């Protein structure tokens, strides 16, 4: 159950994330243009380069847990 | 004399450079500030700082003012951390105070190692810095 | 597991992944260099893990150069 | 990591300064330190040794690698 | 000295001065190792920076503090506030650091072959010995004193009267100066406006009214005794008398330290700089008008930031010494934090 | 609420209570004053 | 040598070589090694993974140099 | 690493290119990735499926290295 | 303080401060203490803004606290909220700093020279000794503490009326009152609309209402004891003389800084900045009505914010020191939980 409670805030960060952080409905407008991205980084000793253009304006850690095809086939 | 090192103000190379220098912070001229803040320092041919460390007093702050700022936080670590076990050491469970730390006993000795050095040098006086050769577990040769 | 790994990614890239011609060809990522060079140590040396490991060393300056910090840190 | 953030200029770049001063005392007038062989007004270049000539051409030709520049690196 | 009533405190080496504070021929030989040193600092400092000096930059910029002291007082200054004599600041020079050498064998005299206690000799020294519980000893040291501070302040208005003259910064050139006030009334007013006051004549008048007064009150302090009423109000330890010294010359310190820095007749532009701004940042210091830069801080902005820091650390040493000789412990702050 | 004291003030929670607060230290002098390279 | 007394270990091939031990007790039976001295600091002894050593071990009288 | 250095910092001088060592030295990347990897080229092509050259005996030599040094692991 | 029962209590170093409760003569020592960095603040800070101030810019635009509550006063503005004068300025942070290190000399003489308890020596010291048991001593201190502050309020009605005059922000200039409204019924009216004032006259004659009611109170304390009313409500105690004070701070402090936040007469414009919006997001917090750029704030943003912290956290304080007063053990909380 421990676990489990670690498993579900893990889940719900990765929702929060999609929600509060990442170009989501920017990607579901242009699926083939926009990059997926839900980190952004804060601009501290440099580390504001990894925040790139993914497209769309938005800049940020473009993803790779392939999120934003899950969300699009949840609806 | 650093022939082969230009000023920065003056060195081609890093001023082609400053003027792309990028935002560290979310500042839009952070890059504009560290341009006129590595412009006193001595560059190489590729236009980046090359720091001073023998000992002049023009590059001072290069590494001596580096060097009195650590000493003195880990000093000041090393001191608080020598005195917590020492104090720690004379109670009925030494063992547990240092996986289970006395916070209130931290505390005080940590805001207390601001005169570390002026202790450091009456402790080395007393002889209760340095221990004793016949006093410390050898090994057997 | 690291050479599962990496025959999926040098098969894909040569044999299934790339851009698509308007009148039905498709060109590869690394241009078919499967068929030749995974026959061999060296062409794995050279053509995968030389090759396209120029894209995670010149990625300094860049977005993705914290996978050029992270590829030394796991070195 | 500061090159990787784009920012080559925040890299500590420390001169060999006590090393570049040992190529001086040999003789190399690249880094402006005018000590012993470096300088040609003291003692030990004045005292007029048959090498000096050569080893002088040679410490400062650059073509060789007899006493090479050394940097940050 | 302060001894908490243990009689037998040792003291280690990093308060090794403090073992012969109760030895009266051992505080003349350090004493007068420091009037050694001090003189030496200001004979070799003077021939240090005559070599340093160049005639054509103004030597505020070079950052010199004391050849624009010596030209204050109106050696080697033409016509037009120039510097073309380099002789009387090698003369001063040479003067202080031979005295320094005399200074500096008397010092190493009363280390070694003058006892350490003064009561044990037989002839003057059995009158020299003070004991720090002694006010009318201690009065007679002082008056003594008085007389030679007084002595000085007269001989700086007996330089500017008549063994030559004062350097007059508003015609630029080295006045000699004739009649000084007289009037208490002025003097008595300079207290308000004492760091503006603009006027050689009311300059050597004050030190005439200080000298007259300080020789006076050394006459008062040889002949009278303390009368008893201070000795109830001031303490009389070895580490007090030292708290009322350091407090004293704390104050010294910050006036002279405001007295660089805005006035413009005992320091002229043009031999230290312009009159300072007085900034305060997390520490208070006076800052440069012209703001010369590659950090030069023209030679008044070294005085008067250094006498306020060394007047600071002495209000702070006034402090460390008067809470000593008050009674205070200093090892009672361990065992406050103490469980 | 006393062995909540105690498990607080273990080891692994206090240096990560220490190394946050240096962390604190640390990203927000050079948030408000970056690029130090020297002094 | 009482219960309780002081010693420092000068028997060069032992852990505490050099550190302080509390006497526990002395055998009066003719013991090669009488005196069970006890100690704060536990040896190496053990398994590989084991969280603690022995903290005594049996001396003789020309092994102790007395400390207290 | 001191063979790593020499190696570097002569392959500059010898190419007349002593600033790519003296711009990439000071950090690691730049070994791992102007060093390592830019003057592993033509060794990794000594052999290839086009033919072979004289670095083909090399190019063996030094994946028999990386195969003895890991059959030790 | 409180004990709880157990006697002697020994508090250990971080609630160091509760030591010297019960005892008199440390007392004095904390509070003048207190009394000497509080006017060191006010004179520092004086001078550190008088060398951080430009007159191109506006005062509350650049971050100043203290040189608009002297602009207020009448001092540095010439005509139109200009700042040309800057020396009665540097008086003020220069008597106030001076008027420190006297407090701050005061304070190291009670903790010396005077002993912990005033009931040890005699003669003017066991009269000003109190104890927290003792009604007919506190309110001889209370009563004096009215005089000081009814007299500090007459002081503002004397300097508007007399000395100088007050800043007039309606008018943009300086002007001496002549008629303050010396009427009870619409000083009484203004206990609505305190916030919305714009008369000088009507600021200044609230001023002598209450700098009469505290004087006459002050009498009034005095003169008379606490009554039997007040021993019945009011614990006399140590911790809760605190408490009611912490309490009325907390409330002076909310009302100050709504005063800084809307008022245009005791806060000009043109010396603080705009007035403030009072927006409430997870705390209330009074905002600027325009952004001033690089994330700065007026200093009437400044003083306002701070002091709402300020008095909230003292209302915080206030709670933890009447619970403590009136019995609350506060391990009774870490009870409840371990139960
Ligand atoms: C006129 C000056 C005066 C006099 C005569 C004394 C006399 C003495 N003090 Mg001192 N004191 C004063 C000023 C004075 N002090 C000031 C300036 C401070 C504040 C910092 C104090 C604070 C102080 C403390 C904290 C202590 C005393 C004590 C002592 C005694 C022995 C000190 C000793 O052995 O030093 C030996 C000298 C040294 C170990 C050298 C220390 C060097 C320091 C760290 C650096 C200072 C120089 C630095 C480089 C800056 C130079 C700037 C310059 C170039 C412009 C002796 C009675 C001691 C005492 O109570 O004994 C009874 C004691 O513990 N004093
Ligand atoms: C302005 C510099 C100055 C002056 C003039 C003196 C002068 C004095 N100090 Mg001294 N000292 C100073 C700096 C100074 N100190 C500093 C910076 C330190 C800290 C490192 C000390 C620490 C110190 C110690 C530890 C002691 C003195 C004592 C003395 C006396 C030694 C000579 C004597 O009485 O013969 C007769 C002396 C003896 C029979 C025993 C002392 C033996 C030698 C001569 C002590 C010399 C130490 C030396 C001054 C340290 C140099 C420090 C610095 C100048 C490099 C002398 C009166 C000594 C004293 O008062 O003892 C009576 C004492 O023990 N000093
Ligand atoms: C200014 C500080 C000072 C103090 C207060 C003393 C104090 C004293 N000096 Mg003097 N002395 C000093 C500086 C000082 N001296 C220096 C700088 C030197 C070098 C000129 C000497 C060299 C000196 C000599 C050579 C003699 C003294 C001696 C005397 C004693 C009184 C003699 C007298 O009344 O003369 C009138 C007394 C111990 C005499 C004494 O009793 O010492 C043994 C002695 O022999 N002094
Ligand atoms: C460098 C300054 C100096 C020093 C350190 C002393 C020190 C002393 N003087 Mg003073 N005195 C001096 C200069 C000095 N005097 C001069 C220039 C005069 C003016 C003519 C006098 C005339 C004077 C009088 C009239 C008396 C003292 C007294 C005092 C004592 C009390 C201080 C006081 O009045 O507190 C404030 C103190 C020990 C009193 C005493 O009893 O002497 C010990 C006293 O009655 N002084
Ligand atoms: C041996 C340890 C070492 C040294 C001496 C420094 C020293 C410095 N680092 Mg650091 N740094 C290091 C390790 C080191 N770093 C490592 C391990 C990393 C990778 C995590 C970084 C990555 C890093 C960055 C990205 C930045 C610093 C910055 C700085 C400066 C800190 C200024 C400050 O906070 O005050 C100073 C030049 C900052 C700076 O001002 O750069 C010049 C900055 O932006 N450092
Ligand atoms: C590249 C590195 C390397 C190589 C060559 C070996 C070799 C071997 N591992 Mg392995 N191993 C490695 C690293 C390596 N290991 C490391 C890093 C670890 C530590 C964690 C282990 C730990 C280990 C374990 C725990 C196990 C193995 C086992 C084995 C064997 C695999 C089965 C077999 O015989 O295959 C055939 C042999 C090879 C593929 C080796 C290359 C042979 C070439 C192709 C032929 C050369 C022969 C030559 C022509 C004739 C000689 C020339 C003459 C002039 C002398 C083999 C002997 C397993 C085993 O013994 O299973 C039976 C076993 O249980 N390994
Ligand atoms: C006029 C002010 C006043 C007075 C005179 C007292 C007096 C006292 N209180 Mg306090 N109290 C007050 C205000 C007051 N309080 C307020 C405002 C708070 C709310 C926070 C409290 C809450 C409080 C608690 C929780 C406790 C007391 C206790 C104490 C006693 C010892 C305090 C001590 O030694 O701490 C010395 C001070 C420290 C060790 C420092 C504490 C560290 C904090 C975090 C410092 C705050 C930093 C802050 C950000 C500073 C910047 C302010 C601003 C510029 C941003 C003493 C009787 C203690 C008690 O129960 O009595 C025995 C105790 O435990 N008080
Ligand atoms: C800073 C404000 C201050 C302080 C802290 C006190 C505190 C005190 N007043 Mg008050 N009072 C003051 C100013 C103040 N007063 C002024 C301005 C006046 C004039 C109106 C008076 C006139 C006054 C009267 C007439 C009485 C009190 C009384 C009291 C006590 C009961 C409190 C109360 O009524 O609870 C709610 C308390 C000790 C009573 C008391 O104990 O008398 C001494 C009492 O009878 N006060
Ligand atoms: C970090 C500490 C801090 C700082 C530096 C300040 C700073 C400021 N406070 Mg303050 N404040 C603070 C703590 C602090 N406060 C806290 C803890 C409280 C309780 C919540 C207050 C409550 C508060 C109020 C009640 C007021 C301020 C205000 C002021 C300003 C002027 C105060 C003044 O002139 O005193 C006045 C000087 C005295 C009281 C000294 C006594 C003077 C005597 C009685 C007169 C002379 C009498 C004699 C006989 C003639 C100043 C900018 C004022 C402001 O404008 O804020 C918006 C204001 O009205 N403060
Ligand atoms: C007591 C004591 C002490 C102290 C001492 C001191 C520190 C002092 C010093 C002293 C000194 C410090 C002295 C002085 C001297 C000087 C000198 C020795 C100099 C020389 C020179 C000369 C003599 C000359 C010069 C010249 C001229 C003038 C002119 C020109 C030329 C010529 C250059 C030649 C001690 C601590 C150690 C120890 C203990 C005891």
């Amino acid at each position: 159950f421990g676990h489990l409670a670690v498993v579900f805030v893990w889940l719900s960060g990765m929702y929060f994330h999609g929600a509060k952080f990442s170009n989501y409905e920017g990607w579901l407008a242009d699926p083939t243009h926009i990059k997926p991205s839900a980190q952004v980084v804060w601009p501290i000793v440099g580390q504001g380069i990894l925040n790139g253009d993914v497209g769309g304006g938005f800049h940020g850690i473009q993803i790779t847990s392939g999120l934003f095809y899950l969300w699009r086939a949840s609806g | 004399d650093f022939a082969n090192l230009t000023p920065c103000s003056e060195n081609p190379a890093y001023l082609a450079k400053s003027k792309n220098f990028l935002n560290t912070t979310n500042d839009p001229n952070s890059g504009k500030i560290r341009a006129e803040r590595y412009a006193s320092a001595l560059c190489g041919p590729e236009g980046y700082p090359h720091l001073i460390v023998d000992g002049r007093f023009t590059h001072a702050g290069d590494f001596l003012i580096p060097s009195i700022l650590f000493l003195y936080i880990a000093g000041w670590i090393g001191w608080v951390g020598r005195s917590y076990l020492i104090e720690i050491r004379e109670s009925k469970n030494p063992e547990m105070q240092e996986v289970v730390i006395n916070v209130p006993l931290a505390i005080k000795k940590m805001l207390g190692g601001f005169l570390w050095p002026l202790a450091a040098v009456g402790e080395y006086t007393s002889g209760k810095l340095v221990m004793k050769d016949s006093e410390i577990p050898t090994s057997p040769r | 597991l690291s050479i599962v790994i990496f025959h999926f990614s040098w098969k894909m890239q040569s044999d299934v992944w790339g851009t698509v011609s308007p009148d039905g060809s498709v060109t590869h990522v690394t241009l078919g260099n499967f068929a030749q060079s995974a026959i061999t140590i060296n062409g794995w040396l050279r053509d995968f893990l030389w090759a396209q490991a120029a894209n995670v060393i010149n990625s300094y300056g860049s977005a993705l150069s914290a996978y050029g910090i992270m590829f030394l840190a796991g070195h | 990591v500061v090159v990787a953030f784009g920012t080559p200029e925040k890299q500590i770049l420390i001169e060999p300064v006590f090393a570049q001063w040992i190529q001086a005392t040999s003789g190399k007038a690249l880094y402006g330190f005018d000590v012993l062989l470096s300088n040609p007004d003291s003692i030990a270049s004045t005292t007029g040794a048959a090498w000096l000539p050569g080893w002088l051409d040679a410490i400062n030709s650059g073509t060789n690698s007899l006493f090479l520049t050394i940097g940050p690196g | 000295m302060q001894t908490y009533g243990n009689d037998t405190v040792q003291y280690e080496w990093w308060a090794g001065n403090a073992r012969f504070a109760d030895q009266s021929g051992l505080f003349i030989a350090a004493h007068v190792a420091q009037a050694a040193l001090t003189a030496f600092w200001a004979g070799a400092f003077t021939l240090f920076e005559i070599s340093r000096f160049d005639p054509t930059q103004a030597m505020g910029d070079q950052g010199l503090i004391l050849l624009p002291h010596l030209a204050t007082l109106g050696w080697g200054v033409g016509d037009g506030g120039q510097i073309v004599d380099t002789y009387p600041y090698f003369v001063i020079g040479s003067i202080h650091l031979i005295a320094s050498a005399v200074l500096g064998a008397g010092a190493l005299f009363h280390t070694l072959r003058a006892p350490a206690d003064l009561s044990t000799l037989k002839g003057q020294g059995k009158k020299f010995h003070f004991t720090w519980e002694n006010p009318q000893q201690l009065g007679i040291i002082l008056g003594h004193h008085l007389l030679f501070l007084g002595a000085g302040a007269l001989l700086l208005a007996g330089k500017a009267m008549y063994w030559g003259g004062l350097y007059d910064a508003t015609t630029q050139t080295v006045r000699l100066v004739s009649q000084p006030t007289l009037d208490p009334l002025v003097i008595y007013g300079y207290q308000t406006h004492f760091a503006s006051i603009s006027s050689l004549e009311d300059l050597v008048g004050g030190h005439i009214f200080v000298g007259f007064l300080l020789i006076g009150g050394g006459i008062w302090h040889i002949l009278v005794p303390p009368l008893g009423w201070a000795k109830k109000v001031l303490l009389f330890s070895g580490e007090a008398i030292l708290s009322y010294s350091l407090g004293g010359i704390a104050l010294a310190g910050f006036v002279a330290a405001y007295f660089c820095a805005v006035n413009t007749l005992a320091y002229p532009p043009e031999f230290y700089g312009p009159p300072l701004a007085i900034k305060l940042g997390i520490f208070p210091y006076f800052a440069d008008t012209v703001e010369l830069p590659m950090h030069a801080h023209t030679s008044r902005a070294w005085l008067a930031n250094a006498h306020f820091f060394l007047a600071f650390f002495f209000l702070q040493g006034h402090l460390w010494h008067a809470l000593r000789a008050l009674g205070f412990d200093f090892k009672r702050v361990e065992q406050a934090f103490d469980s | 609420m006393d062995g909540l004291k105690s498990f607080l003030s273990t080891a692994p929670v206090m240096i990560m209570a220490l190394l946050t607060f240096t962390a604190g230290i640390l990203i927000e002098f050079n948030r408000f004053y970056p690029d130090l390279l020297f002094h | 040598l009482n219960r309780g007394d002081k010693v420092r270990i000068k028997r060069t091939e032992s852990y505490w070589y050099g550190d302080v031990g509390t006497v526990a007790s002395v055998e009066k039976s003719g013991i090669l090694y009488p005196v069970i001295v006890r100690f704060d600091r536990v040896n190496y002894n053990g398994f590989s993974g084991s969280a603690s050593g022995v903290n005594t071990n049996n001396f003789a009288e020309n092994e102790l140099e007395l400390v207290q | 690493w001191l063979t790593f250095y020499w190696h570097w910092k002569h392959l500059g001088v010898w190419s007349g290119n002593v600033a790519q060592f003296n711009e990439n030295s000071t950090y690691l990347m730049g070994w791992f990735r102007d060093y390592l990897w830019a003057n592993s080229a033509q060794l990794i092509n000594g052999y290839n499926p086009y033919g072979v050259n004289n670095l083909s005996v090399w190019a063996w030599m030094f994946l028999f290295g990386h195969l003895v040094w890991a059959t030790g692991f």
